[PDB]
RNA sequence: GCACCUCGAUGUCGGCUCGUCGCAUCCUGGGGCUGUAGUCGGUCCCAAGGGUUGGGCUGUUCGCCCAUUAAAGCGGCACGC
RNA sequence: GAUAAACGCUGAAAGCAUCUAAGUGUGAAGCCCACCUCAAGAUGAGAUUUCCCAUUUCUUUAAGAAAGUAAGACCCCUGAG
């Protein structure tokens, strides 16, 4: 993961998902970018 | 010096109620419960003589906690030596020792030598059933 | 005195204050000290002063 | 709600029923059972059998789709169940089955043992492949993942259990 | 589940067959009378009251003799429980012999320690000295009583106060023999305890 | 920095004995990424349960050096007593 | 046994995708047990086994006083594990 406060794509499949009081970062096209808001 | 009813501590008649739990949140029970117990819903008032009533409680294991608090409102103890917090409970209290949540109704009394004495007079049951069946208690509907 | 009226007033349905905006709307007095005793003793009476003060707020 | 709008075809040998909130499926191989809301409606009119539900809330359309796709699950196990298939590749990796019981030499000094639940089998055609049948989809994935987990692949030669169609990349390293 | 009471007498030494020493203490027994049958219908768990000597018939009570008197023995000095036993298997008055524990050979040993009056703040807890030369004055004191900021002292701060008294278990000896003609096992190593004391011996729960 | 505070009187920093708490973690434990072939590593996330050495030279806070160890944590408690 | 970071299964809102809102799991020396000890002054003072069964005064019979006893304990004496 990389965990920053702040988050934004990165790549064109970059995806932005809530799964809990949090905001991700999904990516098939690398590992490189799952990306955490904390 | 004039005339108003100082009652005295033998002429009280007490009763005995049974309060259902299922599905009704803390803070209410606990409202009305605590309100009882004092003797207040009575105009025979002292704040002296234990004008109180008798409550008994059945179905704690269905008392609602509403939204979250299901795993949050962490009570707490600490036992008077160094590092001794002890956080062991959560809502886990809804399932073992649901008597235990004799806790959120001791809060909302007085904390005199009377808050010691009305409190003895809940007797809160996790099942259904009473084993006080010999002392003939009546039902109270909560619309409050 | 008001805890006793408001036991005895919530005994006959009445809220703990509105019989006191049903009184001054019918135009009783009583001081609080009576409307006390007569709240312990006489409850033929205190019927009687709630159902009036009840006949005078349902306009 | 594109889904939650869609045709349940009902083929030959569908036999529901209705209690409370329980709608249970028959048929020729499962009796799958359930449970769900009092905001969804069942239908009638021979087999096809679709949903209309109390609206005007917010969501609208959450537990519509759902339910829809759930059913759907619940048809097609029912008729005919579901595969999903795995690999053993890291040359000397094996799989045996004595009734139900998995042995998996994948290079530990174990071997490892897994068993299984009622409705599963283990079908092994060859030393590689496995197979996984059954009735539901989340059972059968369940075990597939559990299968995975014993040794996923590898970025550098790409050893391990896959799917059948995993796009596991390479990573050509050097010798140092 | 397997339970013996008994003495403590002493120490020895054997020679095992190898030709071994091992440092040997020596427990007595007797026969073995069962007291009472505890249920889970009248006390809500299951035990099973043991006691082991004879005192004379001068040193007892009428509620003693009577509690006896459903066994048909003498009243017995040390009486006890033991729990986590499956019953069947148990009557009334049995004797629970030195039979039972011949290839046990895995065992607690539960004695009573000894006492040695008030003693300092070391040979409790081992807490070292201060410098007996160099112009000090600290040479055996139990330290300092705490930080200033609470204006208190916390609790467990050790001081003086009793050596022993206490029970204590050892786990996981060894039984060496099994003397049924002299009523005595013979065990590996230490046994916390006075001589004529009690000491209970137990097969041990860490298996 | 300021001067509310203690001048009919409150002792300075190290060391000895005895500890206790916080986590921005030194080791051990669980993970994510890699410009991760292996053995090693770099960074970040969870985590305070236990442990954290003897000496030489300085009054010493500092420090440098020898030999070890899984590691030789940073701080508060009147710069703890 | 329930968790942390992390990894998923099924599935829509958003005809795809997607660990999550409905539903269902894996997951650490850490939390709660399991190991040893204290523990009913736990005034909410717990439970079981065994032992012991009646004079005078009327005060006006009330949970009255007074007196010799039963089961049993103590005073005193020889002592130490
Ligand atoms: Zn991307």
């Amino acid at each position: 993961m990389k965990v920053r406060p702040s988050v934004k794509p990165m790549c064109e499949h970059c995806k932005v998902i809530r799964r809990k009081g949090r905001v991700m970062v999904i990516c098939p096209a690398n590992p490189k970018h799952k990306q955490r808001q904390g | 010096m004039r005339t108003t009813y100082m009652a005295k501590a033998g002429e009280v008649e007490r009763k005995w109620y049974v309060v259902d739990a299922t599905d009704v949140p803390l803070g209410r029970l606990s409202a009305v419960v605590a309100s009882v117990l004092r003797g207040k819903n009575k105009p025979t008032f002292t704040p002296h003589v234990d004008t109180g009533d008798f409550v008994i409680v059945i179905n704690a294991d269905k008392v609602k906690l509403t939204g979250k608090k299901a795993t949050d409102k962490i009570y707490y103890r600490h036992s008077m030596y160094p590092g001794g917090l002890k956080s062991v409970t959560a809502g886990e209290l809804r399932d073992k020792n649901s008597r235990r949540l004799e806790t959120s109704v001791k809060g909302m009394l007085p904390k005199n030598t009377l808050g010691r004495k009305q409190f003895t007079k809940l007797n809160v049951y996790g099942g259904a059933e009473h084993p006080h069946a010999a002392q003939q208690p009546e039902v109270l509907d909560i619309t409050n | 005195w008001i805890a006793r009226i408001n036991a005895a007033a919530r005994m006959n349905g009445l809220s703990y204050s509105k019989l006191m905006h049903g009184l001054k709307l019918a135009e009783i007095d009583i001081n609080r000290k009576m409307l006390a005793d007569l709240a312990v003793n006489d409850a033929a009476a205190f019927t009687a002063l709630a159902e009036q003060a009840k006949d005078a707020l349902s306009k | 709600s594109r889904i939650g709008n869609k045709v349940v075809v009902l083929p030959a040998g569908v036999e529901i029923k209705q209690d409370g909130n329980n709608i249970t499926v028959k048929g020729p191989k499962g009796e799958l059972t359930r449970e769900f809301s009092s905001d969804i409606k069942m239908n009638i009119e021979g087999n096809e059998v679709t949903f209309t539900r109390p609206n005007d809330s917010k969501e609208m359309k959450t537990i519509h789709g759902t339910t829809r796709a759930n059913f759907n699950n619940m048809v097609v196990g029912v008729s005919e169940g579901f595969q999903k298939a795995l690999e053993l590749i890291g040359v000397g990796y094996r799989a045996q089955v004595q009734g139900n019981k998995l042995t998996l030499n994948v290079g530990y000094s174990h071997p490892v043992e897994m068993t299984a639940p009622e409705g599963v089998t283990f079908e092994v055609p060859a030393n590689t492949q496995v197979i996984v049948k059954g009735i539901n989809k989340e059972v059968v994935g369940e075990l597939a993942a559990n299968i995975r987990g014993v040794r996923p692949p590898e970025p550098y030669k790409g050893k391990g259990i896959r799917y059948v169609g995993e796009f596991v990349r390479r990573k050509e390293g050097k010798t140092g | 589940t397997k339970g013996i009471l008994g003495k403590k007498v002493g120490m020895t030494q054997i020679f095992t067959e190898s030709g071994e020493l091992i440092p040997v203490t020596v427990v007595e027994a007797t026969p073995n009378v069962v007291l009472q049958v505890k249920t889970v219908e009248t006390d809500g768990y299951e035990a099973i009251q043991v006691g082991y000597q004879d005192k004379r018939e001068v040193l007892s009570n009428k509620p003693a003799k009577g509690h006896v008197a459903k066994a048909n023995t003498a009243p017995k000095r040390f009486i006890k429980e033991f729990k986590n036993v499956e019953l069947g298997e148990y009557e009334v008055g049995k004797e629970i012999k030195v039979d039972v524990f011949q290839a046990g050979d895995v065992v607690d040993v539960t004695g009573t320690t000894k006492g040695k009056g008030f003693q300092g703040a070391i040979k409790r807890h081992g807490q070292s000295r201060g410098p007996m030369s160099h112009g000090s004055r600290y040479h055996r004191r139990p330290g300092s009583m705490g930080p200033v900021a609470p204006n208190r002292v916390f609790k467990n701060k050790r001081l003086a106060g009793r050596m022993g008294g206490d029970r204590v278990t050892i786990q996981n000896l060894e039984v060496v023999k099994v003397d049924v003609e002299r009523n005595v096992i013979l065990i590996k190593g230490n046994i916390p305890g006075a001589k004529k004391s009690l000491i209970t011996i137990k097969s041990a729960v860490k298996a």
